[PDB]
């Protein structure tokens, strides 16, 4: 997994790739790692695929109830004040390892969460197998006050290094950019470089080819 | 890490390098590992982040409550709760915490809470991995009752020596200034502290 | 050993056009004996399937688990649960046992009965969802099974053909495990009717 | 004796007697407060009354200071005052841990109404003969002044009264916000806002105050404080001078 | 207890105050360092043992408490106090502020007239003792009112003892020492006993003072005793 | 829960007195089917008949109840026993026989009769069951806990009016349109309104599955209401 | 390691289970019953560790009785196996878990069948033509796979179950002192007394 | 400490009246009216803000409270009753439905948790049922748009119009005068004015009228873009402004 | 006004009382007499045991809670045994963990608080019994009479039961006599038992009537009963 966060002069961008494993096989060539835990508090996880979906959902579905009973939109501070004592509590268990980015009506937020419940924040972040490719892309081009067009790039950037010398990673490139006026911006497949060639053959069989001992019509309803 | 709180003539100053690392990897390069648990008692953190986070956490909530109840909580009365934490959880804990604070009545006051949870109150203290090569020129160099840049002068030699042994150690030197003044951050970056 | 290899067993669901397949092995055995050459390993609850493999006992639990909760689903809500509903259905309940979880690979295939379109999915044993549109794979031949996929699929199948692909992928898979095979069912799923087939294969 | 008297289950015309009965011992310390909001501030006024000589003045308070931001009036008497700041002040320090911003002054009414209300709906717990107004300066919602009874009531006010004398001081502000038309005292100084407050507190309770009849809490951005003594004699000079 | 009457008040709590006025009297008063609390004794018979039955009692090493009413809802809410002064020591080091005290008892006899299955105290209470910053004084009462006194009296003798402590504050406002205040106590006590002549009487007195006990809460007793015993002997005739 | 000197428990009684004024169901049991039918309690043009349910409840797919009394009651009850047969479906792998589940649903209203001082339920159940080992089968409960078995019952107002003329016409030899027939007539006989509309009324039947061998469950559409109101002429 | 095999013909269930009790170094017993009647018409065997055994066994007799008597019915095969499986799955996450391993066999009177179940203590279960616990069935499976057919009246499948044990007296390495044979068919359970040497 | 009532406050009488439900039903009846109208593509809610004093903010109190993206709920009773209902109702939706099946609940089976919330205040020991009837209006996929009442005791029921609190049986009465199953939700937003005015004693305004829909969906409200089968929340709060507009054409 | 104010400990009256607590005070106004006294060097336990019949055993009022500690019951029997077990439990902790004899005053403040929380619980009556406690500590002989109010007071001398007011006075009169009756076990004793004797409307007290009990500086706390108190009738 290669997942970053960038914040820009007027927002935060997420980026991941979209590959999960199991060992060494790839299950999911294009799956979903951006994940929302409020309209403009976005998530990426790496670790436990489980484990980071369940978090994600719980404080989601918490932070949903904290905003209504409040009348105020949600702030990305209260997502990692639970999260981390969520994840504290179960003493690195539930492993989830998250980048969590977000705009409130505090402004900008670039937040990380190890899965024994400590947190730090940055202006810039990696997680993942892909990590030590993605930062040092964002160590080399990272500078203060960039743009929108220039975080984007500057991300999108970090998670290619990840897919092309992290085994771990692979696929495309999924972008989310919050930026404090707007709406956010989830961008899936924002790049997709990784196109399957065409194959040398078709393997469509003659049908008959399988050999058939019997057989029956099985019912639905009722 | 690198961290320690020194009392000199008009108050406290705490200090610490900004490197957190996993293994030889340097996870943060520019950490705050300064934490404010009330607007003039902060503490250093060392040993697991996790741990010290959820204590300094758990502490200024207590602070907070406290001071509705009963009004400005002293230095000791901090450290107390620290040590309380740590005493009592010491079987799932992994946490070395340095307190400073400044009052009115007491002025600048240093408590170290080790390992064990045990307390104890000096006229400085250092701590994290990076303090074991400075032993011998802090207590070489520490004088009662300095002037607050002496103050940051000693924390800042004595860092960059702890920052220049210690590969857990490194980054930018932040200090927090503690006075009836004010609360004061400080910030040295290594093309100037290298050179010391 | 490894609970997830006392038994033997794969599962397999593919897409095509307007319909999808989901296949299984019917051994079952205990490590090296083979004891049933009749253990089906696909259920349905209306018109949503589930394959399970794994641990047997637990292959049986949540399928009496599943009946269970989609019986008093269609009692409350006066409607059958569809693939997308059930596949969240599936993922909470294994999560929810996170710390003690049941050793099995579920997979998911069924159209949903609004928007006609083909749904499948799959599993980890502590409910995380694998959200693929081509096929899923489980069980002891799962290496076998995503080669063989990899290689023979292609999209938009008519139902007579994906039966080929599906059927061919699952028996060469499993001649490739020792721990599979003796016995295969096919299903064949179209909106308005279900075929099954039980295929000729080996049976060592 | 009925039943429906003595715990908070319905009369047949649907009532809740000890609810009722609660609201009048909220008057039984015969004290009025007011409050009001200024461009950047909102201030809370309350008469002191120290009857006995014995009594030691600097104790004798009905202003609470529940955060750093956010301070409580109470109209009712003081066991049941003490037992709602101290739960005020538990839920606040509690919000702040668990969600990791200061707890809004209006949330924290809310949570109070609520609290109410579960008296108001069990029979083993009696309501608190007490009304809590609440203040600050909300950084998302600017001044606020939020009062909670105990019928687990609450909402927003611009300005408001509370005590025996309710009546007087709100028709009074009633008076004023016809004329100037706007939701909020226009003054930059506290000072002047508190001034305002105690001014429209005169008229309407047709007394004058000296330094130790009353009480006066203020927020700002980020603090809440009360007065002293001689802050507030400074504020009664000052308003003697023209008025 | 939790009910309140169509007025507002509640009655139980009212009829704990009778229990009070029926008790002994009691007082304390603040002097320009520290508290003085003093009792009166009703000797019932020549049976009991004189200076034997102790009513004051000490919370922590810093507070003393008197209180008149039912003796044994005073000893509960001292141990009570007890409680809650060692556990605020534990977690925060520091002794028991007085102003933090107070309230810690003050919650606890308010919760007592809160829920239909208690009845509220039939005790008030005088306490308080020396802290980080000053003296301090307080009463507490059956409802859980409690507020910050120059001087206290509650029991039969209260009426008088006001009096009395009310022409102190008038003639000393530039705060009296506390060798003065414990005469002052012993003559106050004298003076509440007129009431209840039929039976003899025996009299307590405690105090703690920065100057005079370094802040600690100490008995009086011996040659301070007798000499504030003829005080009041001699300013009686 | 307590004894009243005669041995009666009152708050039970005083439930019972609840339910007789509740709308009338009516539950009869042919050789080939069961009938349930209920009447409504003085409706509004207003209500929605289309997403109605307020009488009739299927507990499992060959098990359902008619109410009468405090629907919320009910429904507490209603679920705990689809729970109920649910659990007994997977310990067994057989659906729960029908006796089994009144039994159990009777014993948790016993239950409230004799501990804890709650007040019990003030619902009263005919339950419409098939299972292979009594066909099918018709039972009532009421607030005691008590549940007995019958060919013919109401529940809820008029009950005594509506069994003497079930009494009557009731032969063992029915079908089940014969069934309901009777239903109706009973209901349009014992109705305090002036005639037996559709929109008055929930109807169901547990019948042999048109042509199959199999058991099915019809929970009637106000339109088949409607129908059926035709055929036995009442319009 | 304990015998216990079964065969399903067509108008019977046989159930076979060695005699032996062995502790250590000591055969204490060569006539250990291993078995519980459930119902008239259903029988269990069962194999595993020491005391878990019976005590399950019994607790399990115990609740179908008790179903009997309240019901005045008695289950059919299938849902004593139901019942016996869920009580084994519980187990086996439990504190400490039945090892148990068991043979139901049944005659079902509303289909007129009799009905086989394999079940281990995993609450693992499957309906058999035949089956086998422990070792014995590296050695049946096979030969009952050559010489089974489906509709063998009840003598055949005494003489395939003779095969079955005279394979296991040649080859097994433990003395397991004979069997125990007890048929289940529409007229309930007995036991043939004579096989020792019949 | 501890709990001395653990017997029910609801008894029945020897007439075999729940006397506590029946004056919580009284409690309705003194409230302020609100009502419901279900049209074609939409459901309106709609009740008057009764406001406590000319210094209170009418707009820091709501009585219309989304529940989850498509359902919202009105009342007529006790207010502080009303609003815990609100906050327990939220969060069952959650615990009992989003947190399993990964969606919102369809509006009858969040109705059915409400009135489940309800029932037990009414069976448990030491409590007095809820003082309140609410209006609960939503949408979902396989059900459509529908309209629920709930009572003190726990029951619902499914309304194409209805209307509680004070003025409810004249209010009844208009609206079965009214409504057919043609109308469009204009037509019903309408509709609700007018019988909103009957029931209104003093200004009748967009500050003193409360109204929300249920109607389709709001993309713009969700908060963001990109997931194209997420297309907002059907609940709609109408605004001061909005409301005013369709009173000149009133 | 005695109306619906006596129904439980957890009411007041409208003059500030408890009746129940009232109520269980006039149990030990029934119950038969008891006299305790003391000097310097030894604390003496009189009782007058009363039996049910002329065919039954005179009932015992006198139980051992320590080798230096004891006490005598008026009122309700088995409420005396939940305080004397208490009050050996208490006894033996102090013992245990301290190695501490307990001092008789702090068995007073424990047995005090004990009957409290009664005089304040809903649903549990209040103690019905009076008790006298003697024991010999580190500051001497020691008598207290404990009231089921919780009010326990430190005396020289004291009496509790029927008609215990004659004893009271005689006591109140003898007092600068028994005082110092020291190291004369005998002596002390049959002071107690002449004091007792004022409180006989009933017969003459016969070696079964009379119950003994003494504690002292040399000496372990030990009843008489039976023949080993003839000598003092
Ligand atoms: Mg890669
Ligand atoms: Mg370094
Ligand atoms: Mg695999
Ligand atoms: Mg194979
Ligand atoms: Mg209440
Ligand atoms: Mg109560
Ligand atoms: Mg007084």
């Amino acid at each position: 997994t290669t997942i970053v966060g960038v914040k820009f002069n007027n927002g935060v961008v997420i980026a991941a790739d979209t590959r999960s494993t199991q060992g060494p096989i790839v299950a999911d060539k294009n799956c979903a790692k951006l994940h929302r835990i409020s309209p403009k508090i976005w998530c990426a996880g790496a670790g436990t695929a489980a484990d980071t979906e369940a978090v994600t959902q719980l404080i989601g579905s918490n932070i949903e109830l904290h905003s209504l009973y409040t009348s105020r939109e949600p702030r990305v501070v209260s997502a990692l004040q639970m999260l981390k004592q969520h994840l504290f509590k179960y003493q690195g268990h539930i492993g989830a390892y998250l980048i969590v980015a977000g705009v409130d009506p505090t402004g900008s937020h670039l937040f990380s969460i190890h899965a024994h419940g400590s947190t730090d924040v940055g202006y810039y972040l990696s997680l993942g197998s892909g990590s030590l490719a993605a930062m040092a892309v964002l160590e080399s081009h990272w500078k203060q006050d960039l743009t929108k067009e220039e975080a984007i790039k500057l991300a999108s950037d970090a998670i290619q290094a990840g897919i092309w010398n992290d085994l771990g990673s692979g696929s495309n490139v999924d972008v989310c950019v919050m930026e404090i006026g707007k709406d956010a911006e989830y961008l899936r497949n924002y790049l997709t470089p990784n196109v399957r060639e065409e194959k040398q053959k078709s393997y469509k069989f003659p049908r008959g080819t399988t050999a058939v001992l019997k057989e029956s019509i099985v019912n639905i309803c009722d | 890490t690198s961290i320690m709180a020194v009392t000199f003539k008009d108050g406290v100053i705490l200090g610490a390098d900004s490197r957190t690392t996993t293994g030889a990897y340097i996870a943060n390069r520019v950490t705050d590992k300064l934490t404010r648990v009330h607007d003039k008692i902060w503490c250093c953190r060392s040993g697991s982040a996790a741990d010290t986070q959820a204590i300094a956490d758990i502490v200024q909530y207590h602070l907070e409550l406290y001071t509705s109840q009963y009004g400005t909580p002293s230095t000791e009365t901090a450290a107390s709760v620290f040590k309380e934490l740590c005493y009592e959880n010491k079987d799932n804990l992994t946490a070395g915490i340095i307190v400073a604070g400044y009052d009115d009545k007491n002025k600048g006051e240093v408590y170290t809470i080790p390992l064990g949870g045990s307390v104890h109150k000096l006229p400085y203290a250092i701590a994290g991995s990076g303090s074991t090569f400075i032993y011998g020129y802090c207590d070489k160099n520490f004088r009662e009752n300095m002037s607050k840049e002496e103050t940051v002068d000693f924390i800042k030699h004595s860092l960059s020596q702890a920052i220049k042994w210690d590969g857990s150690s490194g980054g930018v030197i932040r200090m927090v200034v503690l006075t009836a003044a004010g609360v004061e951050r400080l910030i040295f970056y290594p093309d100037e502290y290298e050179q010391l | 050993s490894d609970p997830s290899s006392i038994n033997g067993g794969i599962v397999v669901a593919m897409t095509g056009k307007d319909c999808v397949a989901i296949a299984c092995d019917l051994r079952l055995g205990s490590q090296s004996l083979g004891v049933s050459n009749k253990f089906e390993k696909i259920f349905h609850y209306g018109h949503v399937f589930l394959g399970i493999t794994g641990l047997a006992t637990d292959v049986t639990t949540l399928n009496e688990m599943f009946r269970y909760k989609t019986n008093l689903y269609k009692l409350k809500e006066e409607r059958a649960i569809e693939p997308e509903t059930f596949t969240q259905l599936v993922s909470s309940s294994l999560y929810e046992r996170r710390f003690g979880p049941y050793f099995v690979g579920p997979v998911v295939a069924g159209i949903n009965s609004k928007s006609g379109k083909p749904f499948i999915a799959g599993f980890d044993l502590i409910g995380c969802i694998d959200e693929a549109k081509d096929f899923i794979v489980s069980g002891t031949a799962s290496d076998q099974l995503f080669g063989m996929c990899e290689s023979l699929y292609e999209p938009n199948l008519e139902p007579e053909d994906l039966f080929e692909t599906i059927s061919q992928a699952l028996l060469n898979a499993a001649d490739r495990d020792a721990l599979s095979g003796w016995g295969a069912v096919v299903y064949i799923i179209k909106k308005d009717e279900v075929v099954k087939r039980y295929l000729k294969m080996r049976q060592d | 004796a009925g039943y429906d008297r003595h715990i908070t289950i319905f009369s047949p015309e649907g009532r809740l007697y000890q609810v009722e009965y609660a609201f009048k011992a909220t008057n039984q310390t015969n004290i009025n407060s007011l409050a009001v909001r200024g461009k950047d501030c909102t201030v809370v006024i309350s008469q002191k009354k120290v009857p006995d000589k014995l009594l030691d003045p600097t104790t004798v308070s009905y202003i609470f200071c529940i955060s750093r931001t956010i301070g409580m009036v109470v109209n009712g008497p003081i066991p049941d005052a003490r037992n709602a700041a101290l739960r005020a002040k538990a839920e606040a320090a509690e919000f702040r841990y668990k969600y990791g911003y200061d707890m809004p002054c209006d949330v924290l009414a809310k949570r109070m109404a609520n609290l109410s209300q579960i008296y108001t709906q069990r029979a083993y717990m009696r309501p608190l003969g007490v009304i809590l107004t609440f203040v600050s300066v909300d950084e998302e919602l600017g001044p606020s002044i939020y009062k909670t009874d105990p019928a687990g009531y609450y909402v927003g006010y611009k300005a408001t009264a509370t005590g025996p004398k309710q009546q007087e001081i709100t028709t009074n502000l009633e008076n004023h916000f016809k004329k100037s038309k706007i939701d909020h005292i226009n003054e930059e100084s506290w000072e002047k806002v508190v001034e305002f407050a105690i001014t429209h507190m005169i008229d309407a309770l047709g007394t004058e105050f000296s330094k130790n009849d009353l009480e006066v809490g203020v927020a700002t951005k980020d603090k809440f404080f009360t007065l002293s003594a001689e802050n507030i004699e400074e504020r009664l000079v000052a308003i003697a001078e023209q008025d | 207890n939790s009910v309140f009457s169509p007025d507002g008040r509640n009655f139980q709590v009212e009829y704990a105050v009778k229990a009070v006025e029926n008790g002994t009297t009691s007082i304390g008063i603040k002097c320009n360092d520290g508290v003085v609390f003093a009792v009166e004794k009703l000797i019932t018979s020549k049976l009991l043992v004189p200076q034997k039955n102790v009513k004051i009692q000490v919370v922590d090493r810093h507070i003393g408490c008197v209180y008149s009413g039912l003796i044994p809802d005073g000893r509960h809410l001292v141990n009570r106090g007890r409680e809650e002064a060692a556990s605020f020591k534990k977690l925060y080091k520091t002794p028991i502020p007085i102003p933090a005290f107070a309230d810690r008892l003050g919650q606890y006899v308010q919760a007592h007239t809160l829920y239909n299955s208690v009845r509220p105290f039939g005790v008030s209470t005088i306490f308080g003792g020396v802290d980080k910053n000053g003296a301090h004084l307080y009463m507490l009462e059956p409802s859980g009112s409690y507020w910050g006194y120059k001087g206290a009296a509650t029991g039969k003798g209260r009426q008088s003892a006001k009096a009395e402590l009310e022409k102190l504050v008038d003639h000393h406002p530039e705060g009296l020492s506390a060798r003065e205040a414990v005469k002052q106590a012993a003559k106050i006590i004298y003076l509440a006993h007129e009431d209840n002549k039929e039976k003899d009487f025996e009299l307590e007195i405690s105090w703690c003072s920065l100057s005079e006990t370094n802040g600690l809460h100490k008995f009086v007793k011996g040659d301070l005793l007798q000499e504030a015993i003829d005080f009041a002997q001699k300013e009686i005739n | 829960t307590i004894f009243s000197p005669e041995g009666r428990l009152y708050q039970v009684e005083y439930a019972l007195e609840s339910i007789s004024h509740a709308g009338t169901a009516i539950g009869i049991m042919a050789s080939d089917g069961i009938v349930l039918a209920a009447e409504r309690k003085v409706t509004s043009t207003l209500l929605e008949q289309d997403t109605s349910t307020e009488k009739l409840y299927k507990l499992n797919d060959k098990i359902a109840v008619a109410v009468a009394g405090l629907t919320a009651d009910a429904e507490i009850l209603i679920n705990t026993a689809r729970i109920h047969a649910q659990n007994y479906l997977k310990t067994y792998n057989e659906d729960i026989p029908v006796e089994i589940l009144v039994r159990r649903l009777s014993d948790i209203k016993q239950g409230y009769t004799q501990h804890g001082g709650l007040r019990p339920f003030g619902v009263s159940f005919i339950y419409a069951g098939y299972d292979d080992r009594y066909g099918y089968q018709l039972y009532t409960s009421n607030p005691s806990g008590n549940y007995t078995g019958w060919k013919a019952i109401s529940v809820g107002a008029n009950t005594s009016a509506a069994q003497t003329l079930l009494q009557m016409d009731y032969k063992d030899d029915m079908k089940v349109d014969d069934a309901i027939e009777l239903a109706l007539k009973t209901l349009s006989k014992t109705t305090d309104s002036s005639a037996l509309t559709y929109d008055r009324l929930e109807f169901a039947t547990i019948r042999k599955g048109a042509n199959d061998g199999e058991v099915y469950q019809k929970i009637f559409k106000p339109q088949e209401i409607k129908d059926i109101l035709v055929k036995t002429g009442i319009t | 390691m304990d015998i216990i095999l079964g065969i399903r013909v067509q108008d019977s269930v046989i159930l076979a289970s060695s005699k032996a009790v062995t502790r250590g170094i000591s055969v204490l017993k060569d006539s250990d019953d291993k078995t519980r009647q459930l119902s008239p018409h259903t029988l269990m065997s069962f194999a595993g560790e020491a005391g878990d055994t019976v005590q399950f066994a019994e607790y399990i007799q115990a609740n179908i009785q008790l179903y009997s008597i309240r019901e005045d019915y008695e289950l059919s095969p299938q849902a004593v196996s139901s019942f016996v499986r869920q009580e084994l799955a519980k187990s086996i996450r439990s504190r400490r878990p039945y090892q148990v391993n068991v043979l139901i066999g049944g005659y079902d009177k509303k289909k007129n069948k009799p009905e086989l179940y394999q079940i281990d203590y995993l609450g693992t279960k499957v309906e058999l033509p035949y089956g086998a616990h422990g070792y014995s069935g590296f050695y049946t499976f096979s030969l009952l796979d050559h010489h089974y057919r489906p509709d063998m009246t009840t003598e055949e499948g005494l003489d395939l179950l003779k095969l079955c044990v005279q394979e296991l007296e040649k080859r097994m390495p433990m003395d397991f002192k004979g069997v125990i044979v007890k048929i289940v068919d529409k007229d309930g359970i007995r036991q043939v007394d004579d096989f020792q040497a019949q | 400490m501890t709990d001395r009532y653990s017997f029910s406050l609801t008894t029945f009488s020897p007439s075999g009246k729940l006397g506590q439900i029946d004056y919580a039903l009284t409690a309705v009846k003194q409230g302020v009216t609100s009502l419901g109208i279900k049209a074609t593509n939409g459901v309106v809610i709609a009740t008057e803000k009764k406001s406590s004093s000319p210094l209170a903010m009418s707009e820091t109190l709501s009585k219309v409270s989304l529940l989850t993206p498509d359902i919202g709920a009105v009342y007529s009773g006790m207010g502080p009753d009303y609003r815990v209902l609100v906050d327990k109702s939220r969060k069952v939706a959650h615990t009992s439905y989003k947190r399993i099946y990964g969606e919102y609940p369809p509006t009858k089976l969040l109705v059915s948790e409400v009135a489940k919330i309800m029932q037990e205040a009414t069976q448990s020991g030491g409590v007095r049922p809820f003082g309140v009837s609410l209006l609960i209006a939503g949408h979902d996929e396989f059900n459509g748009f529908s309209l629920y009442q709930v009572d003190p005791s726990g029951s619902y029921f499914p309304w194409k119009a209805t209307a509680i609190g004070k003025g409810s049986v004249a209010a009844k009465t208009f609206l079965e005068k009214r409504w057919n199953d043609e109308l469009e939700l204009e037509d019903a937003i309408h509709i609700a004015l007018l019988t909103l005015k009957e029931s209104v004693e003093g200004e009748f305004n967009g500050d003193t009228i409360e109204l929300a829909i249920i109607g389709d969906e709001n993309p713009d409200l969700l908060g963001y873009t990109g997931i194209p089968t997420d297309k907002g929340p059907r609940f709609r709060k109408l605004t001061s402004q909005e409301i005013n507009d369709r009173l000149e054409a009133l | 006004f005695r109306n619906n104010y006596d129904g439980d400990t957890v009411t007041f009256s409208p003059t500030g009382r408890l009746f129940q607590v009232e109520y269980a005070l006039e149990a030990i106004k029934q119950g038969s007499v008891t006299v305790g006294l003391r000097s310097n060097t030894h604390a003496v336990l009189v009782a007058l045991k009363r039996n049910a019949d002329e065919l039954s055993s005179y009932q015992k009022k006198i139980i051992k809670c320590d080798e230096h500690m004891g006490l005598s019951l008026a009122g309700l029997a088995p409420d005396a045994r939940v305080l004397s077990n208490y009050l050996r439990q208490q006894c033996n902790y102090s013992s245990l963990v301290f190695n501490r004899k307990l001092a008789v005053e702090r068995a007073g403040h424990l047995l005090c608080d004990k009957a409290q929380k009664n005089t304040q619980s809903y649903g549990g009556r209040p103690y019905g019994v009076g008790l006298l406690i003697i024991g010999y500590d580190k500051s001497g002989a020691h008598l207290l009479e404990f009231q089921p109010s919780g009010n326990v007071t430190e005396l020289y001398g004291t009496a509790i039961g029927a008609r215990s007011q004659g004893a009271k006075t005689y006591l109140e009169r003898t007092l600068d006599t028994f005082i110092k009756i020291d190291g004369n076990p005998d002596e002390l004793i049959k002071a107690g038992v002449e004091a007792i004797s004022q409180s006989l409307r009933d017969e003459s007290l016969t070696v079964d009537n009379l119950s003994i009990a003494i504690v002292g500086k040399d000496t372990p706390f030990t009843i008489y009963d039976g023949e080993a108190v003839a000598k003092y009738i």
